[PDB]
RNA sequence: CGCCACACGGGGUAAGAGCUGAACGCAUCUAAGCUCGAAACCCACUUGGAAAAGAGACACCGCCGAGGUCCCGCGUACAAG
RNA sequence: CGAGUGGCUUGCUACCUCGAUGUCGGUUCCCUCCAUCCUGCCCGUGCAGAAGCGGGCAAGGGUGAGGUUGUUCGCCUAUUAAAGGAGGUCGUGAGCUGGGUUUAGACCGUCGUGAGACAGGUCGGCUGCUAUCUACUGGGUGUGUAGGUGUCUGACAAGA
RNA sequence: UGUCCCAACGUUGGGCCCGGUGAACUGUACAUUCCAGUGCGGAGUCUGGAGACACCCAGGGGGAAGCGAAGACCCUAUGGA
RNA sequence: AGCCUGUGUACCAGGAGGGGAACAACCCAGAGAUAGGUUAAGGUCCCCAAGUGUGGAUUAAGUGUAAUCCUCUGAAGGUGGUCUCGAGCCCUAGACAGCCGGGAGGUGAGCUUAGAAGCAGCUACCCUCUAAGAAAAGCGUAACAGCUUACCGGCCGAGGUU
């Protein structure tokens, strides 16, 4: 609980890779994010087929491991993470000087963040994090 | 495009977000008409479905909409019927509405009862051997009637020889 | 043997049959058929088969494309219609095959083919206005049985 | 071309390692149906006897008829349900919110805590009420203890701590229940949870080995014919292909068996008593004699003589209950012999 | 098939060589399979009391030797369990030669025959003169 | 080799069966939408799991004393630990 | 006739290793593929029924015991829901076995003047090493999270 | 008749812990790896990802194309016997 | 064939540095030390220096985001998926489709045939009524009957068809 973002941005319609793109580039230039309302975030494409693509990740794996997350809280930090250097030391410091919520716990409204809201009158062809990890088990927590 | 359709006297009809409710004598229903770039709106006494878009997938939606409207005016009002007959050959095939789902029982000489629920305010009136399924909403009545003829499935069997289950004889 | 083995023309022309011996013989029946008697200019309609790709097509696939189109000819306009088709190409080309290993490699003759340049014309059929959907089916049937893709060119015949 | 086999072992209850608690802890519990109760109890494995039965099912074609049954003998004397922790709904999952506990407390359950001295009660429960009307409060369960002291074959008197949940009709009511039963002082008894002929998911930490070979503990093979005579007997073909080039987690090998938990399914009641009805001639053999509160369980119960083992209302029941089954005999005959 | 009504622990194996409780002619018999039964790898098949088995005739007439017939296990040496905790076992593992309608081929059933193998084969049971 | 226990049911789908429905006035299970439907998928159930670096929660006891280790008699435990 | 997919067979090549990457077959133990033998759900039928036949989805589980043969393959018997095929250095010899191929002894047939040969047959004929690293199965000691006791949570992980 | 179905229990010596004694094999370097890829076409070290807190005890030997022997097979040498 | 064997040439061998995820010969580039600057190949959402650049269009398959290649497959054949460009014919004197109505008489034409009457087969295939309506294109009956097709009219109203 309780973390000093200097900016919380609001997923809440907004293409995750995206968001994911530009809360990186902040955060390796010094800026402590929230994401919020993950499980609102979006994605584009045909429902079925990225279902398919996040369900072989969540089956990959072997004894020395493969941990893919289900809820749609750690699904964006990993898509987040894959866009920063996590294993250099200033790499991981921009990682966990951002944190990704269920909902918004903070009093503040979060930041739509530019060119990354979907436009849910001109777009039928996108899923919801929620919906995706509901479709992987996750218990639905949100 | 646009297509203005309007409203019959006896039918109000709103509309919040991409949802638009249809009420009436008969009744009331909701549909959602979701699909990019087509804009449906309530003016006055018409309503409008409209794009700026002409291509052949715009198109198809806008005169689906078109209908689905059109429907919802019509049951509303006139309503929604599907009648049916039950037939058997050796086994007489007992058909009760028991709840809120028509159960069917001794279907080809069964022992366990067949049954399926009613979509929605759908009413199912039995009368001897002929039934009738009616409501405002097209959707719940055609797949509640659907779903009676279904119920007497048979794919064990030469379906010629066993003719046996209930049957869409009007559709309106 | 698959057609993958002869349907490129890359090696020699290898024609010369008076340096090459024992050479099978084609297996093709006749160019020439339905009313060979009559002329190709008797008719309005000019239909020709014309090989997109250039290829190698082996005298076993020229026989049987020649032979699906023509038998649904007589199947359609009866065995003496009123029609003329021609398969215009000849196989020349001599076909070998290594059948140890490398040692002394030069193949034994195993067949022959036909050399057809991409946009000739294959097989030219002459008829009369009704029959021309029947010759354009025959075709179509002829084409599924040679290495190319074809197009089915109307020569003379603005009667659509 | 080398006929197909199933798998040596279940890879179902892994890692096969040494249990983290003697005290089993259950990750399930039976749906609020009926009226508000405790969904479970505690007792301690005596050991075993037969006992004749008349049959009660109704579609077996023996129904009526004399019937010799297993059973598995545990003193289950009264346990005291001391505190009330109330879990809320996060983000996150469920967690503990507070807890409402009592000042009556049993002379010897400073053994393992550190006994409440300054509590308040009442305020722990407004915030579980609060919770209650914000609609956050997740489920209610009950602090329990046993009364080891009270079973003398049993040589512990440090009582065995376990938080059972508490399944009531409406959230508001069983709250309620759960609050008086704690006010009071928590005891309770085997038949205010169960009665005999009901269906019971024993849970119990299994009786331990220490380390042991494949052969025992995943069930391989010995080495057959020749092969036992060349200096391998009870050690499996190999570690693996040749590719992938490491061992996998899956390939039967030596380790910890035994002492494990383990949840055993569908456990038939057959009746719950008091006093010496089923001890033994001589005596339970490594355990004692049995006079006061008991449950006489269908067939095995994991677990050695003496381990404290715990009960729950079958969450997944095959069959319907059959009341009250009627006893027409129960060995006492000595177990040496 | 219908419950025996009590535990079997097989005590026999293909290749078993067991007594003919009957008068057909055929004295020895040798199992070489369980009807109804699929085993496990390098489990040798078993057959116990009340099970139909399909036997080869070892010892007999002329006639009946060298034969493949069907057949009932009505003993077996290996003790069998009742509902009352009781076990029950025979002086000898013995079966009965039977046809496809599974009664018995012979007239006569020498020896005593199990209780539990009557609610299984009716014509080979009212065939007993002696049923413990 | 003996004895006990080891579901069902939900949710979403495939092939498939359909409903409403347009492009294409009709027709059409599909294009938008919807109802169903596999031993297969997800939940359910069992086992592990605060080293989950966001390294967790609650309750009480305690910071000159709560609690722990050593020691001693022993095992429901155990190759050392 | 034409177009392809696979990489199980066979052939081709001669890139890799001749200061050695231990053979065939078998066994044991683990994972996988689907072009599905059975089982679930389906479509067609020359679908009355019953029994089938052909096809679709589908790899969860299963796919077993024996007689000849070193055999793989295959032939054969009786059971079975069915007794599917294939990959993992033709998985598996710092695991086993050692019947076969392929050392040194010997015989037979064929060939050779002969020594001796054989893509013929046959009897006999050896299986090394105390694990440094890594890998995994289980067991501990520390540090980190930052006083203790007891109770839990559940990111994830395993299951047929 | 435990060769097998199908394994169990037991006995003696080891094995494990303690005192004392006290080698060898092996070692370019680095080295917590796993999945894929690439590369002289059979990589702990290259590339991309994944995983990974350190140390220690026991184990059975999957990998280091493990250790041991300048291949016996095959060819080559204007080699030998 | 990451095959064998020529030939011309440039490269690797013996060639750094930049790009290409890595990678002898593919691209840039031939290179003394140090330093400032500008470009090349290649690249400008993040990882990662530079655009979440501009005008316009297509694609819904995650196609694709893969110059060259053992390496990056994907073919013959097929597609009222969708976009674009053109040609012929028909259309407010009402097209295309759908729905309604009509589809008639001499006559059930002759012949064949027990029978055959649009419709087993053979021949012919005529004329009246009329706004149309075949000596009948397709099912159907033993043959009739019965069911649509041709053809006409009506309703509807804008493009339609090849
Ligand atoms: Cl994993
Ligand atoms: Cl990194
Ligand atoms: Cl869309
Ligand atoms: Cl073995
Ligand atoms: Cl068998
Ligand atoms: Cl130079
Ligand atoms: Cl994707
Ligand atoms: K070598
Ligand atoms: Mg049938
Ligand atoms: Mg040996
Ligand atoms: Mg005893
Ligand atoms: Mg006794
Ligand atoms: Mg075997
Ligand atoms: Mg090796
Ligand atoms: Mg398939
Ligand atoms: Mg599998
Ligand atoms: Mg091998
Ligand atoms: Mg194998
Ligand atoms: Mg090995
Ligand atoms: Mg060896
Ligand atoms: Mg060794
Ligand atoms: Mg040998
Ligand atoms: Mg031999
Ligand atoms: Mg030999
Ligand atoms: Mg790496
Ligand atoms: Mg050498
Ligand atoms: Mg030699
Ligand atoms: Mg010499
Ligand atoms: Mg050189
Ligand atoms: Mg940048
Ligand atoms: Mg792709
Ligand atoms: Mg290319
Ligand atoms: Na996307
Ligand atoms: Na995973
Ligand atoms: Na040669
Ligand atoms: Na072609
Ligand atoms: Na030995
Ligand atoms: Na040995
Ligand atoms: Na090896
Ligand atoms: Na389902
Ligand atoms: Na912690
Ligand atoms: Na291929
Ligand atoms: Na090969
Ligand atoms: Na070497
Ligand atoms: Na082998
Ligand atoms: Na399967
Ligand atoms: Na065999
Ligand atoms: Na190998
Ligand atoms: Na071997
Ligand atoms: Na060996
Ligand atoms: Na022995
Ligand atoms: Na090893
Ligand atoms: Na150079
Ligand atoms: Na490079
Ligand atoms: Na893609």
């Amino acid at each position: 609980a309780e973390f000093d973002a200097d900016v919380i941005v609001d997923a809440r319609d907004c293409i995750m890779g995206r968001v994911a793109s530009q809360v990186a580039e902040q955060a390796l230039d010094g800026e402590t994010v929230a994401v919020v309302n993950a499980e609102r975030a979006v994605i584009t494409g045909r429902e079925e087929q990225i279902v398919e693509k996040y369900e072989k990740r969540v089956d990959i794996g072997n004894d020395n491991g493969y941990f893919y997350p289900k809820r749609p809280d750690g699904i964006f930090k990993r898509t987040i993470r894959g866009m920063l250097p996590h294993k250099k030391q200033r790499g991981r410091e921009a990682f966990e000087s951002v944190r990704v919520y269920l909902g918004n716990p903070y009093d503040e409204d979060g930041e739509v963040l530019d060119g990354t809201s979907l436009d849910r009158l001109s777009n039928i062809k996108f899923v919801t994090l929620g919906e995706i990890s509901e479709t992987l088990g996750a218990n639905k927590t949100w | 495009p646009r297509v203005e359709l309007e409203i019959p006297e006896d039918v109000d009809a709103e509309q919040d977000h991409l949802d638009i409710t249809v009420e009436g004598d008969n009744g009331s229903v909701t549909r959602r008409l979701w699909y990019p770039d087509i804009d449906v709106s309530v003016d006055g006494d018409t309503v409008v479905i409209e794009s700026d878009e002409d291509n052949a997938k715009t198109m198809s939606t806008i005169g689906t909409f078109q209908s689905h409207i059109e429907n919802m005016f019509h049951g509303v009002t006139e309503g929604w019927e599907y009648g049916m007959e039950v037939f058997y050959s050796h086994f007489p095939m007992q058909v009760n509405v028991e709840g809120d789902e028509v159960v069917i029982e001794n279907f080809l000489g069964e022992k366990a009862p067949r049954r399926t629920t009613i979509h929605g305010d759908t009413d199912v009136e039995i009368d001897g051997e002929e039934l009738t399924v009616s409501g405002p909403d097209i959707e719940a009545v055609g797949q509640t009637a659907a779903d009676i003829e279904q119920l007497t499935r048979i794919n064990d069997k030469d379906v010629r020889v066993f003719q046996d289950g209930v049957y869409i004889t009007r559709k309106p | 043997k698959p057609a993958s083995m002869y349907r490129d023309i890359d090696k020699p022309a290898y024609t010369r049959r008076e340096y090459i011996t024992g050479i099978p013989g084609s297996k093709i029946a006749q160019h020439k058929m339905g009313r060979k008697q009559k002329d190709a200019d008797d008719y309005p309609v000019q239909i020709s088969l014309i090989v997109e790709e250039t290829v190698q097509l082996r005298h076993g696939s020229l026989e049987a494309s020649r032979l699906s189109a023509n038998r649904h000819l007589i199947k359609e306009l009866g065995e003496e219609g009123d029609y003329k088709m021609t398969l215009r190409k000849f196989p020349h080309q001599v076909l070998r095959e290594n059948k140890d290993g490398m040692r002394a490699a030069f193949g034994k003759i195993v067949g022959t083919a036909a050399r057809v340049q991409a946009g000739e014309q294959l097989f030219t059929a002459y008829c009369n206005v009704e029959d021309a959907e029947h010759v354009k089916e025959a075709f179509r049937r002829a084409y599924n049985k040679i290495t190319p893709s074809c197009r089915i060119d109307s020569s003379p015949a603005g009667n659509a | 071309p080398q006929p197909s086999r199933p798998r040596k072992g279940s890879l179902g209850f892994g890692p096969r390692k040494r249990s983290t608690s003697e005290t089993p802890r259950f990750n399930s519990w039976p749906s609020d149906d009926g009226q508000p109760g405790v969904q479970g109890f505690a007792g301690y494995k005596a050991g075993m006897t037969h006992v004749v039965l008349v049959n009660d099912e109704p579609n077996s074609p023996r129904e009526g008829m004399e019937e010799t049954v297993p059973v598995t003998v545990i003193e289950t004397p009264p346990m005291r349900a001391v505190a009330l922790r109330a879990y809320e709904d996060t983000p996150y999952g469920q967690r503990p919110l507070t807890e409402v506990w009592t000042d009556e407390f049993h002379s010897e359950l400073d053994r393992t805590l550190d006994v409440p001295e300054d509590h308040d009660p009442d305020a722990a429960e407004e915030q579980i009420r609060d919770a209650h009307e914000a609609g956050d409060l997740g489920d209610l369960r009950l602090i329990t203890h046993t009364v080891p002291d009270a079973v003398p074959s049993v040589p512990k008197k440090k009582p065995d701590v376990m938080e059972t949940r508490v399944g009531g009709g409406s959230v508001s009511d069983r709250l309620d229940h759960a609050l008086d039963i704690v006010e009071d002082g928590g005891e309770h008894a085997m038949n205010d949870i169960f009665r005999a002929g009901e269906y019971a998911d024993v849970a119990g930490v299994t009786k331990g080995k220490g380390t042991q070979g494949p052969v025992k503990r995943w069930g391989v093979q010995k080495r057959k014919g020749k092969h036992a005579r060349q200096g391998w007997r009870r050690r499996i073909g190999n570690l693996g292909p040749w590719n992938p080039s490491r061992v996998r987690s899956t390939v039967p090998q030596q380790g910890q068996t035994g002492y494990h938990q383990r949840t055993e399914l569908n456990k038939r009641l057959i009746d719950i008593g008091e006093g010496d009805e089923p001890t033994v001639d001589g005596g339970f053999v490594n355990y004692g004699e049995v006079d006061g509160p008991y449950t006489l369980v269908k067939g095995s119960v994991p677990g050695p003589d003496k381990r404290l083992v715990r009960f729950r209302p079958a969450v997944r029941p095959n069959d319907q209950p059959r009341l009250d089954p009627e006893v027409r005999y129960v060995s006492n005959e000595s177990n040496q012999g | 098939m219908e419950a025996l009504g009590a535990d079997v622990t097989q005590g026999l194996e293909k290749g078993s060589l067991i007594t003919c409780a009957d008068n057909t002619g055929a004295r020895e018999l040798k199992v070489i399979s369980v009807h109804g039964y699929s085993g496990t790898k390098n489990r040798l098949p078993k057959a116990g009391l009340g099970d139909k088995i399909t036997v080869s005739v070892t010892k007999g007439t002329p006639e009946m030797r060298r034969q493949v017939l069907e057949a009932v296990v009505v003993r077996q040496r290996k003790p069998i369990r009742r509902p009352d905790g009781t076990r029950v076992k025979f002086e000898d593992n013995a079966a009965v030669i039977v046809d496809e309608n599974e009664d018995p081929r012979g007239t006569e059933l020498k020896g005593p025959i199990a209780r539990e193998v009557a609610q299984r084969f009716g014509s080979v049971a009212s065939a007993a003169t002696m049923i413990v």
